[PDB]
RNA sequence: UUGACAUUGUGAAGAGAUC
RNA sequence: GUUCUUUGUAAAGUGCCUUCGAAGAGUCGAGUUGUUUGGGAAUGCAGCUCUAAGUGGGUGGUAAAUUCCAUCUAAAGCUAA
RNA sequence: UUGACCUCAAAUCAGGUAGGAGUACCCGCUGAACUUAAGCAUAUCAAUAAGCGGAGGAAAAGAAACCAACCGGGAUUGCCUUAGUAACGGCGAGUGAAGCGGCAAAAGCUCAAAUUUGAAAUCUGGUACCUUCGGUGCCCGAGUUGUAAUUUGGAGAGGG
């Protein structure tokens, strides 16, 4: 809505709010990044330090398939049980009865360990883990599958 | 059957035999014009895995080519910009010399079609060529439904617009990672990804 | 390419489809409208489906 | 013109770029002309359903390999498990992929056992005339889903041996950048006098 | 094979019950082709060797193949086409300069 | 203006360890 | 829908064991010169010089040799939405 | 002397065909500079505008010498996405795709390479009638330096 720009409060005053030494001209500092060494350098540090130079190795082709590997912290991990069988699962808690949470069905990669799942013994399918992600479910009662 | 005996015989073109007969044979050429009748094919069974067939409305014309690169022309070398842009004698022509005779047969008979062509032979001067061309408003084509497609219309001069054997070659057409930039076309497919598409509902 | 129509999230479109029928009791914001009710037996206004 | 603290932005306007906008104001103007050449074609290709029958086939690379989708074709080694020729499949309806393979038994026993539901529950209009007509159900798919194995279940015993798991993975990680290092260190072990 | 049933390592990946069905016949584009082995020797007993060919028996002949190999590699194109380019010279040598 | 490769086949002399 | 036409000692399709299994060259590939690409010891094309093989050849996004595995089958042609 | 054959010609020979227009979209070739880099020469503008050849209602592409590393996919094309990412570049200004996934549309194929050799089985044309976008018989002609049937790698052929 252009009733709202301020453009249309400027109406009357001669130079349109763009000042009258100064005035407004087409490009004072060059046309983008322009002098981003030179005249503008102190602005690119601070605010952009590191844009200049080479980092590492370079990768031709890179796909990301191979680098797909979501995480489920221990924080969750009860989630992808259905809400309503799930308090099903917490209140009698014994082994020769676990859920089976499949993480790859849900699409999840690697099961970290960020924290505190209760005490109920759980079977984890999983392609990857963390040393303390297992710790954890381990002595939770559970254990870990590995799948592929 | 005795075309698997001729075409063994002439992969190999350095051989005392064939090397005789390329040096009888670019004689005879370079006599006749540089666009003339071939009464009959050089290498029956080159141009007949290439769709030749012996029935009339098949023709068979002989085409010699200037060989070497293309000179941009420019009066006097001139280039009249940037340096990048001022290079005049290496420049190479991005068609090749085969594409260009089926070219220069295609314009003096309008009233055929050029099906292919293959390589006779070469000098230092010229390149030499046969170019297979079919008749379409010929009775014998029109029917038999293996060959009719060329009197279709949107295959007239199949040369010029690139659709050839060699002239898919020079446009780069092929499956596979080598050809993304020029694939279903370099032009079609330059302008596809330029361009900005806005939905109604801006996403 | 100016841009001419305009998302709204599918929850708040139904947001404001359920005010609006809400809205339609409530006599005094239809007489706010015009729509001369003072006449009629009562609001919401449910004829039998013979209609 | 670098001012104040702002993300770089790359906008690549720099050619002649307002030549080549395309906005699409067909949306839904395009909506209709496909969903009349829809039911033109359902008309004119008679009960024929608009649709061929598609494998269940399984997803590729790393990423996708968990979910079972719909392929082209049911590969003449399927086709013929089901008891019938290839170009014969091409007229009941059915997708013939010649080029995919057979190196699975479990994606093989689903296509076969998707052939053979469809042919027992389609019927085949006799050449001769007479054919009652049967009213077309338009979609393929919606008779036929593809859908998801079940691999597991819910609840079970725990099965505890001790293993360690994150133990298994990295001397399997291990083993696979040193194995190289055990020929050519066990090949000088070999060569010696 | 025999993938290993977890996801890294040696032959890594889902363990599946397979099939192993018949080979496309392509694959064998390659074929022998008894007409073909009778054909290509008739072609060599007419045409013969190639002027870069009499100067690969010369230096089998003379310098070996260290230096055949070598001077085969830029004659053709590639270190592994110069082999069987010799290859087939020690043949064409042996096969009439002995027995 | 020069060299190399190709056009390019047939073979003799005389010097240089190719001219 | 209704009728007239019997095509032919025709053609087609299916299993079994044997014997075979043809498959595109001044091209593929290579060096280089110019161009070109996101393509990086060289993505594509084109010139001039070299020039293949037949359990072969191309590809597998870092040049090379060594040995393997995977993948398709180039240098001919057609085709709607 | 007479006939063939190859090759090359002449016809106001009999019958056909191409040129020029449109050119917004499509297939190529050819090809800038202004401008950006706060200068400028690589770069960018741009594989664009102008010049040129060629088509259609769409063209082009297209049934893998493809993508992949998977529990593998399965012609081409388009949209959404991948992604302003991998990567290029006085690594400066800037330039910049692809695989997978979700969709719209879905369709596949036939040639060269085979001894039909107990039967060139194939074709154009002139002519004659007829049921005429063509059919039937007959007469010169093409063609063996190979026209049809069988077969195209998914196979397939000759057998039995």
């Amino acid at each position: 809505p252009s009733r709202f720009t301020k453009t249309r409060k400027h109406r009357g005053h001669v130079s349109a709010g763009k000042g009258r030494i100064g005035k407004h001209r087409k490009h004072p500092g060059g046309r983008g990044m322009a002098g981003g060494q030179h005249h503008h350098r102190i602005n690119m540090d601070k605010y952009h330090p590191g844009y200049f130079g080479k980092v590492g190795m370079r990768y031709f082709h890179k796909q990301q398939a191979h680098f797909w590997k979501p995480v489920l912290n221990l924080d969750k991990l009860w989630t992808l049980i259905p809400e309503d069988k799930r308090d099903q699962y917490l209140k009698s808690a014994s082994k020769e009865t676990a859920p089976v949470i499949d993480t790859l069905a849900a699409g999840y990669g690697k099961i970290l360990g960020k924290g505190r799942i209760p005490n109920v013994p759980v079977i984890v399918k999983a392609r990857f883990v963390s040393k303390l992600a297992e710790e954890k479910i381990r002595a939770a009662g559970g254990v870990v599958e590995l799948i592929a | 059957g005795a075309y698997k005996y001729l075409e063994e015989l002439q992969r190999k073109k350095q051989s005392d035999v064939l090397r005789f007969l390329q040096r009888v044979r670019v004689w005879e050429y370079r006599q006749k014009n540089v666009i003339h009748r071939a009464a009959r094919p050089t290498r029956p069974d080159k141009a007949r895995r290439l769709g030749y067939k012996a029935k009339q409305g098949f023709v068979i014309y002989r085409v010699r080519v200037r060989r070497g690169n293309r000179k941009r022309p420019v009066p006097k070398g001139a280039t009249y910009g940037k340096p990048t842009n001022q290079g005049v004698n290496e420049l190479k022509y991005q068609r090749s010399l085969r594409a260009t005779a089926e070219e220069r047969v295609g314009r003096r008979a309008a009233n055929l079609r050029v099906l292919n062509s293959y390589w006779v032979n070469q000098d230092s001067t010229y390149k030499y060529f046969e170019v297979i061309l079919v008749d379409p408003q010929h009775k014998a084509i029109r029917r038999d439904a293996r060959y009719n497609w060329i009197c279709d219309p949107v295959h007239k001069h199949r040369e010029a617009r690139g659709l050839t054997a060699t002239g898919k070659k020079s446009r780069g057409i092929n499956k596979g990672h080598k050809f993304n930039n020029t694939k279903a076309g370099r032009r079609k497919t330059w302008k596809r990804q330029n361009t900005l598409s806005l939905w109604r509902y801006r996403k | 390419w100016r841009k001419w129509n305009v998302k709204v999230n599918h929850n708040e479109k139904r947001y404001a489809t359920a005010s609006a029928i809400a809205a339609t009791a409530v006599a005094s914001l239809v007489l706010a409208r015009g729509h001369r009710v003072e006449k009629i037996p009562e609001i919401p206004l449910v004829v039998s489906t013979d209609l | 013109a670098i001012s104040k603290n702002l993300p770089i932005l790359k906008n690549h306007f720099r050619k002649h770029w307002q030549e080549r906008v395309k906005v699409h104001f067909d949306q839904a103007g395009k909506k209709v002309s496909r969903r009349n050449a829809r039911a033109t074609r359902a008309a004119k290709i008679a009960p024929r359903p608009l649709d061929l029958l598609r494998p269940v086939v399984r997803a590729p690379t790393v990423k996708y390999n968990r979910k079972v989708r719909a392929g082209r074709g049911f590969t003449l080694a399927e086709v013929k498990a089901a008891g019938l020729t290839a170009a014969y499949a091409r007229t009941i309806g059915i997708a013939v992929d010649h080029r995919r393979q057979n190196r699975n038994q479990e994606i093989f026993d689903a296509n076969v056992q998707r052939l053979k539901e469809y042919q027992s529950k389609i019927i085949v209009f006799p050449r001769n005339g007479k054919a009652p007509e049967a009213e077309q159900v338009l979609s393929a798919a919606a008779t036929f889903p593809i859908a998801q194995p079940a691999t597991d279940v819910e609840a079970r015993a725990v099965q505890d041996n001790g293993e360690s798991a994150f133990r298994t993975l990295r001397l399997a990680r291990s083993e696979k950048k040193f194995r190289g290092i055990r020929e050519k260190r066990a090949r000088e072990k070999a060569e010696a006098e | 094979t025999v993938k290993t049933g977890i996801a890294i390592g040696l032959n890594k990946g889902k363990k599946v019950t397979s099939m192993t069905p018949a080979p496309k016949i392509s694959y064998k584009k390659g074929a022998a082709s008894n007409r073909t082995k009778f054909v290509r020797s008739l072609v060599r007993e007419i045409a013969g060797l190639s002027p870069y060919e009499r100067r690969l028996i010369d230096l089998i002949r003379n310098s070996g193949e260290k230096r055949a190999r070598k001077v085969a590699k830029k004659r053709l194109g590639s270190f592994t086409r110069a082999k069987a380019k010799v290859e087939e010279m020690n043949n064409i040598i042996a096969a009439s300069r002995r027995h």
